[PDB]
């Protein structure tokens, strides 16, 4: 799954 | 040096203790937003709890890990993941929590077809929760399938708070590049100030899931994802033909590009289609334990 971007 | 400045302050707001003095039989079940997800048995009752665990030295923006603190405290609701109590265990922040057994609804999503009265479930499910959280100035912001859990028995809850910021009269907009980039409003990803109407976009782009198992541009890698989500019209489904008119009409209410004119939680508690929605035993065939 993509990964969140912070 | 700020890891031990920051351990310490986490320390201040967190329950006292260490729940292995409760727990046994650790099992890792996943990997989300900022860290892993085990169940854990409750020794003396034998019911089961899940423990998020969020290394400190990990996160992108530590301070954001307060959220789960904040969510905590002060937001319990029936459509949200109940968190019982939250500690501090050597260089993580650990979270004791309801344990959501149906999983998430992205393994729904990826592996069977879901009708609209399922989807009208998961909105309206999913609505309730913003409609309530929104009111309060809570902007989720990392709406997607891997947020949304379920119990056994279909029901649905918002899980992972942990990006989550408020609004206010005295802090009316967000600015923070914050969520996952194929899920993410067009206005946040142009950098203007953003509220909760990016949580309504995000639920478009997981309607999309629903329907095609996919949102839109996932072939593509994440930083042009984002451009084309930017620059283009609104994504459209693979195939609109798969899709009633009033979910068609339901989903052009969600991905609006002028945030102004997005519906609100409030407004799409009262559209049509979740006139569908069946009960939550509507969802349990769909689950990886029934399916065939």
């Amino acid at each position: 799954r993509p990964k969140p971007l912070v | 040096v700020s890891h031990e400045q920051f351990r310490a302050a986490l320390q201040l707001v967190v329950d006292p203790g260490d729940p292995r003095s409760y727990l046994d039989n650790f099992i890792k079940i996943g990997e989300g937003s900022t860290g892993i997800v085990c169940i854990a048995t409750v020794r003396s009752s034998g019911k089961l709890v899940a423990v998020k665990k969020m290394d400190l030295r990990k996160q992108q923006r530590r301070e954001l890990l307060f959220n789960e603190v904040v969510i905590m405290r002060d937001y319990q609701h029936e459509n949200v993941v109940e968190m019982y109590n939250s500690y501090l265990v050597g260089d993580e922040l650990w979270v004791v929590m309801e344990f959501l057994e149906g999983g998430a609804l992205t393994d729904i999503v990826t592996h069977t077809r879901m009708n609209e009265e399922q989807i009208a479930a998961v909105c309206l499910a999913v609505l309730q929760a913003l409609s309530v959280l929104h009111a309060q100035g809570v902007i989720h912001r990392d709406i997607k399938s891997d947020s949304i859990l379920l119990t056994h028995d279909g029901r649905v809850k918002l899980s992972d708070f942990g990006f989550c910021a408020q609004v206010s009269k005295e802090v009316p907009r967000r600015k923070s590049l914050v969520g996952t980039p194929y899920w993410m409003a067009p206005e946040l990803i142009s950098r203007l100030p953003y509220g909760p109407e990016v949580d309504i976009w995000s639920l478009g782009i997981m309607v999309i899931e629903m329907v095609d198992g996919e949102p839109p541009y996932f072939n593509e890698p994440p930083l042009k994802a984002m451009k084309m989500i930017r620059d283009n019209l609104p994504p459209r489904l693979k195939n609109l033909h798969k899709v009633s008119p009033s979910l068609k009409g339901f989903l052009d209410r969600l991905l609006v590009r002028d945030p102004a004119q997005r519906a609100t939680a409030a407004e799409l508690l009262k559209h049509p289609f979740l006139a569908k929605a069946g009960p939550p035993a509507s969802i349990v065939p769909l689950m990886r334990q029934n399916r065939t």
